């Protein structure tokens, strides 16, 4: 990044750092509605198991112990997507802070 | 020689002997105590005195069911010479001998400490001399040297310092008892800055945030698991016992210019704890909130002034060389006016006075 | 429900704290940092105060207390009109 | 004058707070914290060319 605020200039890194610090703070209140969802499963709206289950207008037919436990492994699967996301989002952060300094 | 089970034996005995002497006590007007009873008790504390395979508990209700007869006493019966010097010699040793380890129960030594002084405050003053154990200054001074850097824990020692302090308060009825308390040296151990009760003796109160600071700073370990109403200090009232000792030490010792030097050391190392009750009548000139000044303050300048009012009695010219001269008589000019205003503003001494503690209201009550 | 309603705020970076917005919500409920805050600093852990055989025991130690603060009364008298006593004397 | 008029006023320890002067004060002068603070909080270096 060259001096100024061809190569591009030192903007771009000041601009990618506040993106990446804006997605590291929208998954960790994703995360924490994630691990909310788990906490209450069982207590979850038709609306919520629709949103997050989606399956069509086949929906109607899956019975509740069913569509719990689908709903707790898809929980198990989005919470280690979103964990994994925050760590690559974290060091972004680091690296974009350390390119900056 | 044969069975531990005859001491727990004697000791619900004890309890039960320490219970109905209290109640006799509590429910017949003595008009004579029963010698008989004195004696049969003093013998039974020699014989667990010699003996330690006696448990200390037993020892200390026979010395409360003494106690409990003997100031139950009416005020003109003089106990027998041969009981007074029995107890005497069995006292010394609950005040000489305290470690035979376990520690002692410090209970005892101050019970038997108790027990001496209302012995001596019932005396013939030409009996104590001819009844008097030659060691016992030595090591009462020793246990105020022990207790004044608090060797048994904060609580323990200072029972132990205010005890002794009342002990020797009395022994200063007599002359030649206060002519021993000078080359005992006692006057010269209470002016040594080595003694740890000093550090806590400033104040007639503690902070909340003093005690957990004070606290957490000495128990790194050993894991036991178990309206504002400010502590007035425990230290303080040792404080207050030590400059009343000087006040009694001076009367028979009006020509002793060892009392003179003596009180000169005292007065030289203690200085500015000395003023510091004189020159916080400055710092209330302007922005301290209004602390309640308690009696027990100006007792305390009571005292302090009655000690400069002796000091100032017997001065040679190389004292008056001094700054400390000097800074008397700018303390005495600054007191002077301060109490000047103060006396003009009656209204400040019917306000801001008031008696806070159950024993300072209690008092007050009786009178 | 401190816990659980600060994830649920979605507040900005504490250092874009939106002055335009708090400043209308500080006056619609009537909330006040300069207020409440300073009710909380004069009220400190400071202004709040506490106010057979253990019987057996309970009425043996008051027992000897009471000796003890009797023969600390007694004293207590004796000293006094001797100190005041001697305090006369000397200026005779 | 900030220096000759906060060496008059009588402060209190800022632990100490007086709450009621502060609540009489504003209100009676119109000083309301929050108003005032808002508009200086949208005055800065890149408000003046």
């Amino acid at each position: 990044f060259n001096s100024n605020l061809i190569l591009p200039s030192i903007d771009l890194a000041i601009n990618i750092l506040v993106d990446n610090i804006l997605q590291y703070s929208f998954y960790k209140v994703d995360l924490s509605q994630c691990f909310k969802l788990l906490q209450s499963y069982d207590q979850l709206t038709n609306y919520q198991y629709q949103e997050i289950l989606q399956t069509g207008e086949d929906y109607p037919a899956f019975g509740p112990t069913q569509r719990n436990h689908m709903v707790e492994n898809i929980l198990k699967e989005k919470i280690i997507d979103i964990e994994t996301q925050i760590s690559i989002i974290h060091e972004n952060i680091e690296i974009l802070l350390l390119l900056i300094v | 020689k044969t069975l531990v089970v005859r001491n727990d034996i004697l000791m619900f005995l004890c309890e039960s002997i320490s219970t109905a002497s209290h109640l006799w006590c509590k429910s017949c007007p003595i008009e004579s105590v029963d010698i008989e009873i004195l004696s049969k008790l003093s013998n039974l504390l020699a014989q667990c005195s010699s003996n330690p395979i006696l448990g200390h508990s037993i020892s200390y209700h026979i010395l409360t069911s003494i106690l409990i007869l003997v100031e139950n006493t009416s005020q003109h019966q003089y106990i027998e010479i041969k009981v007074f010097n029995q107890l005497i010699n069995t006292l010394s040793l609950f005040i000489t001998e305290p470690h035979f380890q376990k520690k002692p129960l410090p209970s005892i030594c101050n019970l038997s400490i108790y027990l001496l002084q209302v012995l001596i405050d019932r005396l013939d003053p030409n009996a104590l001399i001819a009844a008097f154990p030659n060691n016992l200054l030595e090591n009462l001074a020793k246990l105020l040297k022990n207790s004044l850097n608090m060797v048994n824990g904060n609580q323990i020692d200072n029972i132990t310092a205010s005890s002794v302090l009342n002990l020797l308060i009395s022994f200063c009825k007599q002359p030649l008892v206060s002519e021993q308390l000078l080359d005992n040296r006692i006057i010269q151990l209470l002016s040594d800055h080595s003694l740890k009760y000093l550090q806590f003796s400033m104040d007639p109160y503690l902070a909340s945030t003093e005690i957990s600071a004070a606290t957490a700073s000495i128990y790194g370990g050993i894991n036991y698991y178990f309206q504002f109403n400010q502590k007035k200090n425990k230290w303080h009232r040792v404080w207050t016992l030590v400059i009343k000792f000087l006040i009694s030490v001076s009367k028979p010792l009006e020509s002793s210019e060892r009392f003179i030097e003596q009180l000169s050391n005292f007065i030289l190392s203690h200085k500015d704890r000395l003023f510091y009750y004189f020159d916080l009548f400055n710092e209330f000139g302007a922005t301290q909130h209004s602390q309640y000044f308690t009696k027990q303050w100006f007792q305390q300048l009571e005292y302090i002034t009655s000690l400069f009012s002796i000091f100032t009695k017997y001065t040679k010219r190389y004292y008056l060389s001094m700054n400390i001269y000097r800074e008397f008589l700018s303390l005495a000019y600054r007191l002077l006016v301060s109490i000047s205003i103060q006396c003009s503003e009656l209204n400040f001494i019917e306000n801001n006075f008031i008696p806070i503690t159950k024993n300072e209201k209690h008092k007050n009550l009786v009178q | 429900l401190n816990d659980l309603t600060s994830s649920k705020t979605p507040f900005s970076n504490p250092l874009e704290p939106n002055v335009f917005q708090d400043s209308k919500i500080n006056r619609k409920y009537g909330l006040d940092p300069k207020v409440l805050a300073k009710n909380l600093s004069n009220i400190n852990t400071s202004s709040f105060t506490d106010v057979i055989d253990g019987y057996l025991k309970v009425q043996f130690e008051n027992i000897i207390l009471n000796t003890i603060c009797d023969i600390q009364k007694k004293t207590s008298k004796e000293f006094q009109s001797h100190y005041e006593q001697t305090s006369i004397h000397d200026w005779n």
